[PDB]
RNA sequence: GAAGACAAGUGCUUGUCGUUCGUUAAUGGCCU
């Protein structure tokens, strides 16, 4: 059963997101709400369903802290100037993230943003961090609770899309790397456990028109692991371009080879790429497009071959505009135009 | 229902409930008189629980289950501590537990006795006469086991001792989902969407009487006096008979009805109520999976009852940092000065050819347009002869008007102060008459202090003036 | 934290006769056309139904105007000698028209065409024929015949009720909006008959002993009537059947008079009246009807009128003057992809469960001098207050806040021999009002404590110290003749 | 009003205090 139908929404949803351990779904669109269900096999339900006012939602995630592993933030935001944060009775608590420390000559828009978690490499004082997008280069980095800017970096070009890598160099102890993409393909890779600084440049093989990146395989800014044990590297980089191609990257001969062939260049969406996201074991990549209906296509990992029963010329999907897998269950919620987040199960996992 | 199967404990202090959790069933278990985070998870997404009791050294509940095994899972610590592993791979459709003999039912119809000393299987054992059995309960006739009542789609009674069934009861339709002892000679039946309960006798056959509700009947719980069935209905409510076994006479409806709105008007589900000794324990859910709770005695509770509850549901957001509208409570809320009217200390509010008729005329009347047209005159002589043949009750109405003009246009105070000259001089015997001056000359005597006071700011700033009007005009 | 405050504008004690808020609302009046008419208009009547129209009468004529266009929509032209009353019935369908060659008629409205009814009264001139306000069937006339008659229009041929015992030329009647029963009847030599035709109706109830002759009489309440007649108006309670208040704010004697009811006003209801000076005085009952507002028009008025209470447009004064003259004062009053795209966009929470409002309310905008004082360039905004376009309340609140926050020394401490001019140009305009000399007085004694150097050689501010010089010795012999009659106040009482 | 302590003269003179007693002017401005 749909999860959307215990209570519809009424606008496009914009963005989903499951919680790293609990069974929540959390959707957001234009309809300014933040409509948390609980996922069940049969019965959906609402949880909680809070409505901002005068604020759209285009991304909304959740985030759980490493170390506390009881905080249980929510984050979203929208084309305005101002970040909404929500903890976890009767009240909510709900802080705004409207002040850049620094500057807001950068970024004038929210809409845009992936919390990952930091390293301080001082302390082993492990944090979120908030990601922004900005005007022209600039990747600005904030405080998840302190609020804070804490560093920015600034690519050429124009920014598309942006993505975050971890690696764990020893016992408790791991270095993020933030993937960011111009236009052109130049990606760049810089190393946010120290300061602002790159580790290496490179250039996708075509994507002239670039949409989305998505680093997946392990731990990512969408499901990420619950503690400083189980964080681990990622295994695969996905581009997605804006004129229906996706080039993969397996990140064992990406990092050395510093001008990498893809391993293959998948074909099969026509339009441009909205979603590109990674099962939590790495081996179904979720590609969708938004500008056609029943545009989501997904491929095998790591055989790069579409499946051919799935999806048919019967199912429902519509405009596809955000998708999302579970951290456990294996399943899919895929969202519509029509704002009808449909369910779906893989049943391997 | 986002809950698949509650049971309380017996004396009613918490209840065990599954629920899906990304296709993974998970169990938990709650205080239910006074939040929670601790759970069990199932490893497997396949195997889901089927039957559920508890054990009254911790406290621990029975989960026998699709899989095939019963566990037995600790309450304090999260753990399973035995598995009981039927001989084969059937789902277990009911459970019981008293001494320390469980017994539990095969899907091919095979009971099974467990030790909880030794954590043995004791005896697996079929019979004849019933191809489908899935509920369970035994007698209190004792200490011992014997004759357990067995029941799908019609009951038996059978004997364990000779391995025979002893009397079989006409039993319901459907499949039957509540079959609970009672007394020792009348247990309770009920069948699944069916919207009626038949207490047996166990001993003559014959049903005692019939329970009718008024929907179908989906969860059931008793006093130990068999004084009170509280009885949960399927779509959300909860009926309690006062004395089933008292003596229309062989259908008995529902006594007394209780209900749980929300305070919006939305209607709220009821699922596994309790009761006890003048005690009943109504439980809903009011996120989607946390359960809440209510105790509530309910012999001086009318026929009909709505427990109203206080859902979110088109809340405002107070919150402890801002106040009503945006701003901090530590804010210091500033002065606004706003449509405040100003005043002054000194308003006093009810505390020869002349052009004499066409000025009272312009008076008796408050014509302003005709006025100014009798004051553009500046012929000093005619104004000293209009005042004289001037009426000295309309010089009052004079004296009020040449005082609007005099504070509106600073400009007119040239030739309009000799006007107010002139009328205070002829008319001033009449005006030592008139007792309250300072009602009727308020606007003159306010517009003359004003004006009054300033001169020594004037005078301060004529001789720096001079000053430096005198150092440039030496040199 | 805490929100800036904004910069309150500064205020002097208020003058007398300040502007009250019923005066401001009946200052909206504007744009007072006038049309030229053939005779003198005696009668404006407006519609009850729908109020977007009201009838004007003139010689032989009566045309209907519009709310919208206020213009001349239609012309009645049918009529032997001349036409004296003109009303509409409360449906709003019928009007009615007196006439001076003594038979009345009455047709439809917005149809010159059709005429519906033509009522044969007695051989006199009939001045007033109204109809009936809560009933819709019954026409009640006066005439110079001194007897008013009540005509049911199903029978338009012999009187219902002759209704007598008047003493002379019966020429304004009214209806009570309590009791159908009950008509008011007013003479002219005062008498204020009180009629019922339940009875047999040939003699009053009672009347009210008016002196002077009446002109006009309307119901301001169901309880309470209006007398306009003579030089002033008297109001009458009629179950006491004694007068309550008595206006004698007239030069003239008044002759028309129209009342409104729960309109839309800072008041519950107005009563104007016309005076026969030019003067329409609006009185209300709340205020023992003492005068709020008066226009003045150039001839005298015999017709006054308002637009009714439920006009839902522009209203309208209409004023009817002597001279055929119609003075009308006037209140006036993307692609369905891209819609599917953002649906929630008007939605507003009405069935989520929680609702959060963060949005702060947006002020006034600010204005060049605030936003200089908030930067605190203090200098820079000094030379913003006195732009010449500015108001001069506003130029005082700059010349107020610059003293009390920051200092008058701070802000001419960068001054050049050009930019005093500006300042000096203002307190030579400034000087004058008790508002802001005392403002002046510091504002300017700064300049010649600090400046006084520079005033012996740049000629241009040697003129302007001396004609500031010539106008503080207006200020000062003003303010001294000030106390002069100050101290008259104390001789005399 | 006094004492305790440091600079400018080729060893003392030339001022002031995060010292006690007695006494009626670092280009530096206020969010979203």
């Amino acid at each position: 059963k749909d999860a959307n139908a215990s209570h519809p929404s009424h606008s496009a949803i914009q963005s989903l997101s499951f919680h790293p351990s609990k069974p929540l779904l959390l959707t957001g669109g234009y309809d300014k709400t933040l409509r948390i269900y609980h996922i069940d096999g049969k019965t959906n339900h609402l949880v909680t369903s809070l409505h901002l006012v005068g604020s759209p939602i285009q991304t909304c995630t959740f985030y759980t802290s490493l170390s506390n592993q009881n905080q249980q933030n929510i984050f979203t935001a929208g084309r305005r100037r101002y970040m909404h944060s929500w903890d976890l009775s009767q009240t909510a608590k709900i802080e705004k993230f409207s002040r850049l420390y620094g500057h807001e000559s950068t970024q004038r828009s929210f809409e845009n943003f992936k919390v990952a978690h930091l390293q301080n490499s001082q302390t082993n004082s492990v944090h979120g961090i908030v990601l922004l997008q900005g005007n022209n280069g600039w990747i600005n980095i904030l405080h998840s609770t302190s609020g804070l800017w804490l560093m920015g970096c600034k690519i050429e070009g124009v920014i598309t899309d942006f993505c975050i890598d971890y690696q764990p160099i020893s016992r408790g102890k791991f270095r993020t790397i933030l993937i960011a993409v111009n236009a052109y393909g130049e990606v760049w890779e810089f190393d946010l456990n120290k300061n602002g600084h790159v580790i290496r440049r490179w250039k996708d093989q075509g994507g002239v028109g670039i949409t989305k990146i998505q680093v997946g395989g392990g731990t990512t800014t969408t499901c990420p692991a619950l503690q400083i044990s189980k964080i681990k590297q990622n295994r695969w980089l996905a581009v997605g371009s804006e004129s229906g191609f996706v080039n993969l990257y397996d990140r064992n001969n990406a990092m050395t080879s510093s001008t990498p062939t893809p391993v293959a260049a998948l074909d099969q969406l026509t339009t441009t790429i909205s979603n590109l996201q990674f099962s939590p074991d790495g081996q179904i990549l979720c590609m969708a497009s938004r500008a056609v209906k029943d545009a989501l296509r997904l491929v095998h990992l790591p055989s790069c071959s579409v499946f051919s029963n799935w999806p048919t010329s019967g199912t429902p999907l519509g405009k596809v505009t955000s998708v999302a897998f579970s951290p456990s269950g294996g399943l899919l919620a895929v969202g519509n135009e029509q704002g009808k987040v449909r369910l779906w199960k893989l049943n391997h996992y | 229902s986002p809950v698949l199967q509650s049971a309380y404990d017996p004396s009613g202090q918490y209840l065990c409930y599954v629920t899906v959790a990304l296709d993974k069933q998970r169990v938990g278990v709650q205080p239910t008189q006074r939040w929670n985070e601790n759970f069990l998870y199932l490893e497997d997404s396949k195997l889901k629980v089927t039957c559920l009791k508890w054990v009254n050294d911790t406290v621990a509940i029975i989960l026998g289950m699709n899989n095939g095994e019963i566990w037995l899972y600790s309450v304090l610590a999260n753990e399973v501590t035995y598995k009981f592993t039927t001989g084969n791979s059937y789902e277990i459709k009911d459970i019981d537990l008293m001494g320390n003999q469980l017994w539990c039912i095969d899907s091919s119809d095979a009971f099974y006795q467990f030790d909880l000393l030794q954590f043995k299987l004791l005896q697996h054992f079929r019979i004849n006469n019933c191809v489908q059995l899935n509920k369970l309960t035994i007698v209190p006739a004792g200490d011992s086991v014997a004759q357990l009542l067995v029941a799908s789609h019609s009951i038996s009674l059978i004997d364990i001792e000779e391995k025979k069934v002893v009397m079989t009861f006409p039993g319901h339709v459907s499949p039957v989902s509540t079959l609970q002892v009672i007394t020792n000679e009348f247990f309770i039946s009920g069948a699944e969407g069916d919207r009626f309960l038949n207490v047996y006798d166990i001993h003559s056959g014959m049903t005692k009487c019939v329970l009718v509700a008024e929907s179908d009947i989906k969860e059931l719980s008793h006093s130990g006096q068999a004084d009170s069935i509280a009885v949960t209905t399927e779509d959300g409510s909860l009926e309690i008979f006062v004395d089933p076994l008292v003596s229309g006479n062989k259908s008995k409806k529902s006594s007394k009805k209780i209900q749980i709105v929300s305070k919006d008007g939305r209607k709220v589900p009821i699922y596994n109520a309790f009761i006890n000794k003048d005690l009943l324990n109504v439980s809903w859910l009011q996120n989607a999976t946390m359960p809440y709770f209510k105790n509530l005695q309910w012999r001086e509770i009318p026929n009909e009852y709505t427990v109203e509850i206080s859902l979110n549901w088109n809340n405002k957001n107070k919150s402890a940092d801002r106040d009503l509208h945006g701003k901090d409570l530590a804010s210091a809320t500033n002065y606004v000065e706003g449509n405040a009217r100003v005043t002054s200390g000194d308003n006093f509010k009810h505390v020869t050819g002349t052009v004499t008729v066409i000025l009272s005329q312009a008076l008796q009347s408050n014509d302003h347009s005709l006025l100014e047209t009798v004051l553009n005159n500046r012929d000093e002589r005619v104004i000293r002869d209009t005042i004289f043949r001037l009426k000295p009750a309309l010089a009052v109405i004079l004296l009020e008007r040449l005082a609007e003009r005099i504070a509106r246009q600073t400009h007119r105070q040239g030739p309009l102060n000799v006007w107010v000259k002139w009328c205070l001089i002829i008319h001033g015997g009449y005006l030592v008459s008139i007792p309250n001056l300072m009602s009727t000359l308020s606007s003159l005597h306010s517009t003359l202090k004003r004006r009054s006071d300033l001169l020594p700011r004037l005078l301060a700033l004529d001789a720096r003036l001079d000053c430096t009007i005198n150092k440039f005009k030496t040199l | 934290s805490t929100a800036r405050p904004r910069i309150i504008t500064s205020k002097a004690p208020l003058l007398p006769q300040q502007t009250t808020p019923e005066q401001r609302y009946w200052r909206q009046y504007t744009s007072a056309q006038l049309v030229k008419e053939h005779n003198s208009v005696t009668h404006i009547s407006f519609n009850p139904q729908h109020p977007h129209d009201f009838a004007v009468t003139s010689s032989t004529r009566v045309q209907i105007f519009s709310s919208r266009t206020r213009q001349v929509i239609k012309t009645f032209s049918r009529f032997k000698d001349v036409v004296y009353s003109a009303s509409f019935r409360s449906d709003g369908k019928l009007l009615c028209a007196g006439d001076a060659t003594g038979l009345v008629s009455v047709y439809d409205s917005y149809n010159p065409r059709t005429i519906l009814l033509s009522i044969n009264a007695s051989t006199h001139p009939t001045h007033v024929t109204k109809f009936h306000t809560q009933d819709n069937k019954i026409l009640a006339t006066a005439s110079d015949d001194r007897v008013t008659r009540l005509w049911d229009i199903s029978n338009a041929y012999e009187p219902q009720l002759e209704l007598t015992g008047a003493t002379d030329y019966v020429r304004t009647l009214s209806f009570i909006p309590a009791a159908p029963h009950l008509v008011a009847t007013g003479s002219y030599d005062g008498l204020i008959r009180l009629y019922d035709t339940r009875s047999s109706g040939s003699t009053p109830i009672y009347s009210l002993n008016h002196d002077q002759p009446v002109e006009n009489v309307i119901a301001v309440s169901p309880t309470q009537i209006v007398s306009c007649g003579g030089n002033n108006f008297k109001v009458w309670d009629l179950t006491s059947n004694k007068k309550l208040y008595e206006r004698g704010n007239f030069n003239k004697a008044v002759t028309c008079l129209d009342y409104v009811e729960n309109f839309d006003s800072p008041m519950q209801s107005a009563l104007i009246a016309s005076s026969l000076d030019g003067h329409v005085k609006v009185f209300d009952p709340l205020d023992n009807f003492q005068v709020k507002f008066g226009w003045k028009f150039s001839g005298p008025v015999l017709s006054c009128a308002v637009s009714p209470s439920t006009a839902q447009g522009n209203r309208h004064l209409v004023a009817g003057l002597s001279s055929g003259l119609l003075a009308i004062r006037t209140k006036k009053k993307k692609s369905n992809n891209f819609q599917r795209m953002m649906r929630g966009s008007e939605y507003q929470g009405d069935q989520e469960h929680i609702i959060h409002n963060d949005k702060v309310r947006s002020q006034r905008r600010m204005r060049a001098f605030e936003r200089n004082i908030n930067q605190f360039k203090w200098s820079e905004a000094l030379d913003n207050a006195f732009v010449p376009g500015m108001a001069k309340e506003l130029t005082l609140t700059v010349l107020q806040e610059l003293r009390k926050r920051g200092k008058v020394r701070v802000a001419l401490y960068g001054r050049d021999e050009s930019t005093l001019e500006p300042l000096l140009n203002w307190c030579l305009k400034g000087i004058e009002d008790v508002r802001s000399a005392s403002i002046v007085a510091d504002w300017v004694a700064v300049v010649l404590e600090l400046y006084g150097n520079t005033l012996e050689s740049s000629p241009v501010l040697q003129e302007l110290m001396i004609d500031l010089k010539t106008k503080v010795r207006h200020e000062i012999h003003k303010s001294k003749e000030a106390q002069r009659i100050e101290g008259m106040l104390q001789l005399l009482t």
